[PDB]
């Protein structure tokens, strides 16, 4: 790209649009606890023995899984359970003529969450699908071989989360339902209730537009907005990798816990990795030696899974903290930080449930459709340099006048408009024409 | 003494309450007599395998019968052999000096 | 089943120069093919030319041999000290269609081991068109033990040796302790008139094995369907290490 | 031990999984293919109050259906502990939805003994806010408050010498 | 919080210690008797064992001891955020220093950690009020500047939104844009003016 550079040319936006935008933020994974005794001996005596013999530094292992599967629903505590409040899901879901329905759940649907929380579901593909397995489900399954079933029967359990998915979904509800009736003062604080068409009124203020640019572009600016949340909805159906983030991560976990299993095939300087093979064949003091070997290869095995899953967990850490940081800053007030919640000045933002994450929409504001000005720094009346008061001035190609940055709206230079302050020798830029007085 | 609440113990153990022991059918005992009493043995460069199938190896039998001055088992332990079941067995008979 | 089992063994490695041996009009081929550390025997023929093998050092009643010959009735294995001739061979008359007696060697002393199949009839008939059959057989011979696997397919090809997957079943595991350095096919002879010789198209291929890392694929019955050579190209050796086709 | 439909070829005896564990053999008097399980395949864990408010324990099977109390969660089979409608606050942590709490319960008569409760424990507090295109909350009032936020920043440093851990005061170990 | 981290760390010697009583395929985990017992070249072997194990035991401790101290890096950074951002300024970020709007905030010092007393600006003691985005004075539309128009019940006043403050709406509370027939719920009302 190529942009040009002069003293005296401002380029000022005539037009805007509403954009949204998609961040996918880890929030959770899964909480696994692994059996000693199950993954290194099995179901042998022989062995059990000899690992209580042997130190057993498992006890270890356990607490840090522990204190990992406690983080975990820490995480998810700690980014949607910030609303005191649940809001009830208001009956009609139109304000102002800005459409919440899809990102609000419908009351004839039996899923009770909203519909674009539906396609994320849909996208991120699970691999427990529950977190009950019977005996006699994997017994019946033998011929299928299982992943889960393997691993189970190998002493690794993955730990149901504390919070279920309809409950998250619930916190989400009214966090979108507050932000759509109590606005920006429910986050701090008591809920005011605001009309809708007023907060958005106050929050053009906030980048800077004046109000009568809402009000008079409403029926506008409400349909940018309803066109941008059915973008969301159309991309979201077709098929992406926008989810991948939340896929990478339950990836990750499985692989880990199948990467523990096929391990257990791995002799350790052993004549074989079958235990009962060893122990059918050899004598306690001839075993000792070999089952030493797979003891300890073993519990390496379970080592190294187990600083893995820390590392993993501080990563997991520090994106829900981020997740936490966005909820109270991007959704729960308005953010004047650049580029923090979308791309573009920042209105509101809605978040929304996702497999083991959150899926956050930025409401943006983009200007677009610039003009070039003539510009002057100030104005040189009679002996007196004029600044503006929060604006620039433009020629316009006529005459000169006052216009915020942002929007162009021209206004007639008046004393209101601007404020006076030392000479017109000591600005470089200064050009000279009248300031308009109400009471001459 | 253990603060207030929930532990992951131990998983679920099922304690095995009979044994089952399955091996194939066989009628007939190893020919010891024929191995280890042989009329003639061969030279040790001309040294004899033979294959051996279908037979208990119990090898209390040798005892009174033939005294080793060596016998020693690579791979497999000697107590352990009474309980295992051994696949394509071959004797490989020498005569060497002491 | 339903694994990706890596394993290092003596294996054939994908596309390997392969010789090929022709039995048909004016050449019959019997030379003395060394063994090195193992072969893949394959044979393509229509009619049951090939008949067997025989496996020495020095080809001669200096050393012990055997022969894994099968004539019209049976499969013999004979591990012995064999005067062998020079050119071995069957005979079976073209038009007559039955085995008469022939000489693979001259006398056998000092005999070691002797295997004796259950009977079984062979169709010696010569018989028109292409290769109908392809018989493949690998030779081992590791700590005293001669390993064949033996595998199985129809085919239609005219010449060469068709391109394919077959996994080789284990048959035999011989108990011999011989030295192996060469073997010699032994091919059955058509001679239309007496003092006078002739031959029945039929062609077998030698490879030689090598110590390779192949990554074998168990489908749901338990059966071998496909295989990676780890060795063979960059490709290959990324599928090996990660475990995947 | 479980009857299998795994087909073995007449040179196979023993199978073995991605693991190298022992799992299908075929019986020596009758050819069958048996299928081997371990007998180990639960997830157990064990509430408990504290030990000196408490001997009694409520125990979760997550791998059991149910078909004293035996009441049953979507964490699994939880036995020993009474489930009560009512919706509090999280003391301990079930699962999918599920706490647990050592309550007052009055079972017989008004014994006022305590016992292991579980129950779907409450996201917060209800609330109904109205919306119209006319009105607006000003707060009449203020109040100043102040809040604690705890942050650690350090932790001990630590130093290690290998020779005394490993060996101690002996030569031969250090050489 | 401060104590979890103190006791993680005692926690994190004292099994190093338990763990000197662990055998690794040896005969016994006590040196002296492995000396005292066997020759060099067998008690070789028992000391290797146990010289791999305490080895292993020190690495894990190392490594976790990483983790954690990762952990209380990432705390300590945003600990050094907040004495710069609340305690050293006012901060417009929501719920980074405390819960409603933002006054000041006071650090003290606590064994390994910082307690931070943040005081904030909570409003209570709402009322509702009928409101109108616009006033229609005379075929033009008056906005607010920095307020809501607002009904006590018979007039209309213009207040600021945190604190209830009626004022009378003038030309310096106000500004005007535009018709009145764009706005949607624009009401009629007088706008004073100094002047006349
Ligand atoms: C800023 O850009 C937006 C586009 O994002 C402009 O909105 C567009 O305005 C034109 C004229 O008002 C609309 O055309 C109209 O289309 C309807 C049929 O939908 C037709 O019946 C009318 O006669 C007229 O032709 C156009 O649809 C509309 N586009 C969108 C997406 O709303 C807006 O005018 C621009 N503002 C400025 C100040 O440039
Ligand atoms: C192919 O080779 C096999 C193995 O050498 C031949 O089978 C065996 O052939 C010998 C010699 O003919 C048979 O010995 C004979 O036994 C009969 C009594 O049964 C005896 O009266 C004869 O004097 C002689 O000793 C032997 O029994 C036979 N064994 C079997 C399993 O049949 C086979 O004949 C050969 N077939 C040909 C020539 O294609
Ligand atoms: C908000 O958006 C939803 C989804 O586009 C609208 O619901 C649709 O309404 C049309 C017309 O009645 C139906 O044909 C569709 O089948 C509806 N879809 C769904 C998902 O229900 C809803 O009407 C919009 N609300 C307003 C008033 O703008
Ligand atoms: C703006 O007006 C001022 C005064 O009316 C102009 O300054 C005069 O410029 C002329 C032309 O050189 C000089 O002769 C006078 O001495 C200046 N007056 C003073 C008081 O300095 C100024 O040039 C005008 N600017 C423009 C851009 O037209
Ligand atoms: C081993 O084979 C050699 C070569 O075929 C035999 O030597 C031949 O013996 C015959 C008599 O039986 C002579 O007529 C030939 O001239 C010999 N040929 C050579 C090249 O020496 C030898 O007799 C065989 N020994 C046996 C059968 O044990
Ligand atoms: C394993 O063997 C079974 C039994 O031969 C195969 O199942 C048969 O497959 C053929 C071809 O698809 C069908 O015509 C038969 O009806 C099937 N019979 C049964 C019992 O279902 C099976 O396909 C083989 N599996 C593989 C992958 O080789
Ligand atoms: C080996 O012996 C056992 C015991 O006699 C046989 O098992 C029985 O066989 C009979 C006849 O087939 C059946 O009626 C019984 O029901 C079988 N009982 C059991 C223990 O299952 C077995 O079949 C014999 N196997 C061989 C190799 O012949
Ligand atoms: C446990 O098994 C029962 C079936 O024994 C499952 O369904 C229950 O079945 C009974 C009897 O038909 C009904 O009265 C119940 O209403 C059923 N529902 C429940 C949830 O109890 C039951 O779903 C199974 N539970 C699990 C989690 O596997
Ligand atoms: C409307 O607002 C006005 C201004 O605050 C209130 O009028 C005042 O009422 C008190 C009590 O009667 C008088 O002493 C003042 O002189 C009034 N001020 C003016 C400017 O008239 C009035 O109470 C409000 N209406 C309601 C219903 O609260
Ligand atoms: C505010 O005042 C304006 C003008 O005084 C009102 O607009 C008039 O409304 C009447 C009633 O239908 C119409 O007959 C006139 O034609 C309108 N005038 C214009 C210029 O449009 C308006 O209705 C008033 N608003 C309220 C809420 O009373
Ligand atoms: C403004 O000037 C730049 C540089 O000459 C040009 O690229 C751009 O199109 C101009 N825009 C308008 C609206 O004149
Ligand atoms: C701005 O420029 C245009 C074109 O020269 C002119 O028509 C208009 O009067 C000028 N002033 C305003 C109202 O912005
Ligand atoms: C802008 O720069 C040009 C070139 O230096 C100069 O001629 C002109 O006077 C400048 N205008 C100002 C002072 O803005
Ligand atoms: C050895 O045992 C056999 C019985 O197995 C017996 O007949 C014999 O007398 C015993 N003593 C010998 C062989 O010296
Ligand atoms: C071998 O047989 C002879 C004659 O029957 C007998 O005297 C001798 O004790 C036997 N020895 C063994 C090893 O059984
Ligand atoms: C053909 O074979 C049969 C059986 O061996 C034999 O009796 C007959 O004499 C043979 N005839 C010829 C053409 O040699
Ligand atoms: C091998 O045969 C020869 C006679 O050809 C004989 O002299 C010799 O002793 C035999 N050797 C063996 C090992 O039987
Ligand atoms: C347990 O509770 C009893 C009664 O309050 C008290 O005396 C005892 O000191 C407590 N012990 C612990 C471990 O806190
Ligand atoms: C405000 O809402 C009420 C109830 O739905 C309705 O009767 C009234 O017409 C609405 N007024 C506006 C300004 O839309
Ligand atoms: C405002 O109205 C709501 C009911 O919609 C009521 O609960 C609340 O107390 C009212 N606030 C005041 C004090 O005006």
């Amino acid at each position: 790209s190529s942009i040009a550079y002069s003293n005296n040319t401002i380029a000022i936006p005539t037009n805007f649009s509403i954009s949204i935008t998609t961040e996918v933020m880890p929030v959770s994974m899964a909480k696994t606890s692994v059996d000693c005794n199950m993954y290194i001996c099995g179901d042998s005596t022989e062995c059990a023995n000899l690992l209580l013999q042997y130190g057993s530094f498992c006890t270890q292992l356990n607490r840090a899984l522990s204190g990992i599967a406690v983080e975990q629903d820490r995480n998810t505590r700690e980014v949607f359970a910030q609303v005191k409040q649940m809001y009830k899901t208001p009956t009609l879901k139109d304000f102002g003529g800005f459409n919440f329905s899809q990102i609000l759940p419908d009351p004839l649907k039996p899923t009770k969450r909203s519909f674009i929380e539906d396609l994320l579901f849909n996208k991120v593909t699970l691999a427990d699908a529950g977190f009950m397995k019977q005996y006699g489900e994997c017994l019946g399954d033998i011929n299928a071989r299982d992943l889960i079933c393997a691993q189970k029967f190998n002493g690794l359990t993955v730990l149901p989360p504390l919070l279920t998915d309809d409950m998250i979904a619930a916190y989400t509800a009214a966090l979108v339902s507050g932000t759509a009736t109590a606005g920006w003062t429910f986050g701090a604080g008591a809920a005011l209730q605001i009309p809708f068409a007023m907060q958005m009124a106050y929050r053009f203020n906030g980048i800077g537009v004046t109000q009568n640019v809402l009000y008079e572009n409403q029926k506008q600016i409400a349909n940018q907005f309803n066109k941008a949340i059915s973008q969301i909805q159309e991309s979201l159906t077709t098929t992406s990798t926008a989810l991948g983030k939340l896929q990478d991560v339950v990836n990750q976990n499985a692989q880990a816990l199948n990467t523990l299993v096929k391990q257990l095939s791995s002799n350790f300087g052993a004549i074989s990795s079958v235990l009962n093979d060893i122990l059918s064949r050899l004598d306690p003091p001839e075993a000792e030696v070999q089952i030493d070997r797979l003891i300890t290869g073993r519990l390496q095995s379970l080592q190294t899974y187990v600083t893995q899953q820390l590392i993993r967990a501080a990563e997991i850490r520090a994106s829900a903290n981020l997740a936490a940081t966005k909820m109270s800053e991007c959704v729960l007030g308005q953010s004047k930080r650049v580029d923090f919640c979308g791309k573009g000045y920042h209105l509101m933002s809605f978040p929304q449930a996702a497999p083991h994450g959150v899926v956050f929409l930025h409401v943006t504001y983009v200007p677009s459709q610039e003009r070039n000005f003539t510009t002057a720094p100030a104005i040189c009346h009679e002996g007196k340099a004029y600044f503006p008061r929060e604006g620039v001035f433009v020629f316009n190609g006529t005459s000169w006048f006052i216009t915020q940055r942002n929007f162009f709206s021209p206004q007639i230079i008046t004393t209101d408009n601007t404020f006076v302050s030392g000479s017109c020798d000591v600005v470089i830029g200064i050009i000279n024409n009248t300031v308009y007085d109400p009471l001459q | 003494e253990i603060d207030k609440g929930i532990y992951q113990t131990s998983n679920f153990r099922v304690a095995p309450s009979k044994e089952v022991v399955r091996f194939p059918n066989i009628t007939n005992l190893c020919p010891f007599g024929e191995v280890f009493n042989a009329t003639t043995f061969p030279s040790v460069y001309a040294w004899e395998r033979k294959r051996i199938s279908n037979c208990v190896a119990d090898y209390s039998v040798l005892y009174n019968s033939t005294s080793f001055s060596t016998f020693k088992c690579y791979g497999v332990s000697a107590t352990k052999l009474n309980d295992l079941c051994f696949s394509n067995v071959y004797a490989d008979s020498f005569v060497v000096k002491g | 089943s339903n694994v990706l089992h890596l394993v290092q063994d003596h294996f054939l490695p994908f596309d390997s120069n392969v010789t090929r041996f022709i039995t048909f009009g004016l050449n019959f081929d019997n030379p003395i093919i060394p063994f090195k550390d193992g072969i893949y025997f394959a044979a393509t023929e229509k009619s049951n030319v090939i008949r067997g093998w025989v496996f020495g050092s020095t080809m001669n009643n200096k050393s012990q041999s055997v022969i894994i010959m099968n004539n019209s009735t049976n499969l013999v294995i004979r591990a012995c000290n064999f005067e062998l001739c020079d050119n071995p061979f069957f005979v079976v008359l073209k038009s007559n269609n039955t085995q008469i007696p022939s000489y693979i060697f001259n006398n056998a002393f000092n005999c070691t081991f002797e295997y004796v199949s259950k009977d079984f009839n062979l169709d010696l008939g010569e018989k028109p068109g292409n290769f109908k059959d392809l018989r493949e057989f690998v030779f081992r011979n590791k700590d005293g033990f001669l390993h064949v696997y033996s595998g199985y397919q129809p085919i239609s090809a005219a010449s060469g040796l068709p391109t394919g997957f077959n996994a080789l079943k284990p048959i035999f595991k011989l108990p011999l302790g011989i030295n192996i350095t060469n073997f010699r096919t032994l091919l059955t002879a058509f001679p239309p008139r007496p003092d006078y010789w002739g031959t029945s198209a039929a062609a077998y291929f030698v490879g030689y094995l090598k110590p390779t890392t192949f990554m074998l694929k168990y489908d749901e019955n338990g059966t071998i369907t496909d295989a990676v050579d780890c060795s063979q190209n960059p490709l290959a050796e990324l599928k090996c290490s990660v475990k995947s086709f | 031990l479980t009857p299998s439909s795994k087909r073995f070829q007449p040179f196979q005896q023993f199978g073995r999984d991605v693991s190298d564990f022992t799992d299908s053999v075929r019986d020596p008097k009758t050819s069958e293919i048996l299928d081997i399980s371990p007998c180990s395949f639960g997830g157990v864990s064990v509430i408990t109050p504290g030990t000196n408010t408490s001997s009694e324990v409520a125990v979760l099977y997550q791998d059991v259906n149910c078909t004293n109390n035996v009441f049953q969660t979507q964490a699994g089979c939880l036995i020993g502990a009474e489930h009560v409608d009512t919706s509090y606050e999280c003391d301990i942590p079930i699962g999918a939805g599920i706490c647990a709490s050592y309550h007052t319960v009055s079972s017989l008569r008004s014994t006022s003994q305590k016992s292991i409760v579980a129950y779907t424990m409450s996201l917060g507090a209800d609330s109904s806010i109205a919306y119209s295109n006319n009105t607006i909350a000003i707060p009449t009032n203020f109040s100043i408050s102040i809040t604690t936020e705890v942050m650690p920043v350090s932790m001990a440093k630590t130093s290690v010498d290998c020779n005394m851990y490993i060996c101690g005061d002996s030569t031969e170990c250090a050489n």
